[PDB]
RNA sequence: AGGAGGUAAAAAUGCCAAG
RNA sequence: GCUUGAGUCUCGUAGAGGGGGGUAGAAUUCCAGGUGUAGCGGUGAAAUGCGUAGAGAUCUGGAGGAAUACCGGUGGCGAAGGCGGCCCCCUGGACGAAGACUGACGCUCAGGUGCGAAAGCGUGGGGAGCAAACAGGAUUAGAUACCCUGGUAGUCCACGCCGUAAACGAUGUCGACUUGGAGGUUGUGCCCUUGAGGCGUGGCUUCCGGAGCUAACGCGUUAAGUCGACCGCCUGGGGAGUACGGCCGCAAGGUUAAAACUCAAAUGAAUUGACGGGGGCCCGCACAAGCGGUGGAGCAUGUGGUUUAAUUCGAUGCAACGCG
């Protein structure tokens, strides 16, 4: 959020914003209350989370790479 | 005139447009410009380099005050930050302190459905 | 096209002076495969501006293409929704290459008696840079200008 | 990874800002578990915790007030 | 490994066809 | 009689379980004022709208209503519907440890009774933000729509009513039995807590999978497996969860629930294709980058059409039309 460094500025650099938000609450609360709809993405997204760790828990076949 | 030397600087990067509003520490505004302003009405204005010359066509307006050193208070998704702050430090002010006051709240006013 | 990125030609240089810019330039001329027609535009179209320009033929010819050489065009791309112009930078090799187009056709359009008088004085003009041929260079820089907002 | 009052055994208390405050971030937002890896009991206490802290005012909730 | 984005991320219109 | 089922007590633990009352900060809007200057807002692009009566931006002050960012998790709790700031008051249930007690008190349940999202209805409040209806602007062949600018009911509170939902794990409740693996969460025992460990043992829960089952998909100790007890329900599709009648309701309607007639099917899962204004990858003068044409003119020639006694027949998107 704030940055000084205070010295050597030079650049911006402003992880700071994208470290907390920067676009991930705004552009969610921009629109759409849905009240349903989070509890299905919510849950497609631990859904795709569970099985790509099922996946790379699961890659040694041997492809011939 | 009154020639005060440290300023803050504003910017109300929004979706649509931009708008670069320059004031002492006190809140009190001096000079401002937007990318409308600047040419660029529609699509055009939606874009980092109309951030761009807005924040230099803002530049020349407080060139009347001398202001050397600026505190940027960047607000907003839009495309204006990242490019608008960029201009302010090509056009010979010091960047003392950037923060985001980008009004966030604590989860109560409905939003708008808008949009299928 | 889609997959070969061919290399380019083996241009045989000029017969009066060897240059490969010259030589190049007389086939954006030619017309129906008539290489010696319009090698004999070139010829008395060149030594009737260096007349009039004082300089030699090469370097009072080069001079006149900066004037319509441009730097930045317009192309039509999309990425998002419905497609807009931008401006890209064009490639030297392309950049005289386009200049040397732009010529033959301000000279083509130009109403004077031959083709010789019609080029030199559209290749002089364009020394001083007041043709049309530089208009087209103005042109092609002010929507590129007017689309500066896309890079 | 690491741990919390699993070893260094605590029922949190509210009032001990040196500890909770290495439990918000600089913008005064609490860190989720899965950062600090604190027990899902103890996350709940100090969720609790920072949020009677905010009320008596020793713990900011903005950074921008 | 999940997260966020990125000149970029879309959303202008676009009907019908019979045994 | 007995103690295993069921229940009680003691001691703790976790929890958005419920009801009441307080209070907190962030933001939106409005109101007032300072500064300040021509735009703001919006979109695919626009316009309606707002703005020189000085908006938008910025700063200070205020008034309001509503919702609780981060924590936050296929995490938790609840019979289900559901329930998220914090604090107090009142209150329900679950689970665990170690004992004590009652002694089959149990399970299920037609009718009955209660609870029951949202929308809606009644009366009285409240009204920031959203927003049916409605209005204006667009888009379009049209656009009673999507999109934009506004905007009333409603959303909020109290107290009644309605009693429905894709009220769904589309899976009634209760009990027993039958290989495993990885987790989450919440108790607890033991040991060297020596240190985040080690070993156990309970409750709830997510995912994968064995036997088995299944039409298949899949389910798989939380079964759709193997069984038992009781209940609800089904009997081709359409007509139709409709008409009529009853009951209920302020109403909207709900609930119970046909028939004539009509069809020879309707349907489920899976398979090979084809297609997609689905995705990924790739190619071609397909586009792009270029050059020269055609469409205009006059003729040549072929076809259609019309005409004629006959204008012989055939070829008719690409792939017929200087074709046989």
């Amino acid at each position: 959020i704030k940055v000084r460094e205070n010295e050597p500025f030079d650049v911006a650099l402003r992880r700071f914003k994208r470290s907390c938000e920067k676009a991930g609450v705004l552009a969610e609360v921009r629109r759409r209350e849905f009240y349903e709809k989070p509890t299905t993405e919510r849950k497609r997204a631990k859904a795709s989370a569970v099985k790509r760790h099922a996946k790379k828990l699961a890659r040694e076949n041997a492809r011939r790479t | 005139r009154k020639q005060v030397s440290d300023g803050v600087a504003h910017i109300h990067a929004s979706f649509n447009n931009t708008i670069v509003t320059i004031t002492d520490r006190q809140g009190n505004a001096l000079g401002w410009a937007t990318a409308g302003g600047s040419g660029f009405r529609g699509s055009r204005k939606s874009t980092p380099f109309a951030a761009q010359v807005a924040a230099e066509r803002c530049a020349d307006a407080v060139k009347e005050y001398g202001i050397k050193n600026l505190e940027v208070m960047v607000k907003g998704p839009g495309p204006g930050r990242e490019s608008t702050i960029r201009a302010l430090n090509a056009a010979g002010f010091r960047i003392t302190n950037i923060t985001d006051v980008t009004p966030i709240p604590h989860n109560g006013c409905r939003p708008p459905k808008k949009r299928r | 096209p889609r997959r070969r990125v061919i290399g380019q030609r083996k241009i045989l240089p000029d017969p009066k002076f060897g240059s490969e810019l010259l030589a190049k330039f007389v086939n954006i001329l030619m017309v129906d495969g008539k290489k010696s027609t319009a090698e004999s535009i070139v010829y008395s179209a060149l030594e009737t501006l260096a007349q009039r320009s004082g300089k030699s033929e090469l370097e009072a010819f080069e001079v006149a293409l900066e004037n319509v050489r441009p730097t930045v065009e317009v192309k039509s791309r999309r990425v998002g929704g419905s497609t807009y112009q931008v401006p890209v930078e064009v490639r030297p090799v392309r950049r005289n290459a386009l200049a040397m187009r732009w010529i033959v056709e301000a000279a083509r359009k130009r109403g004077d008696k031959s083709m010789a008088l019609r080029l030199a004085n559209e290749l002089s003009d364009a020394a001083e840079n007041k043709g049309t041929a530089v208009k087209k260079r103005e042109d092609v820089h002010r929507m590129a200008e007017a689309n500066k907002a896309f890079a | 990874f690491c741990r919390f009052t699993a070893e260094g055994v605590q029922e949190i208390d509210y009032k001990d800002i040196a500890t909770l405050k290495n439990y918000i971030t600089e913008s005064g937002k609490i860190v989720p578990s899965r950062i600090t890896g604190t027990r899902a009991k103890y996350q709940r206490q100090l969720a609790r915790a920072i949020k009677r802290a905010r009320y008596l005012s020793l713990l900011p909730y903005t950074d921008r007030h």
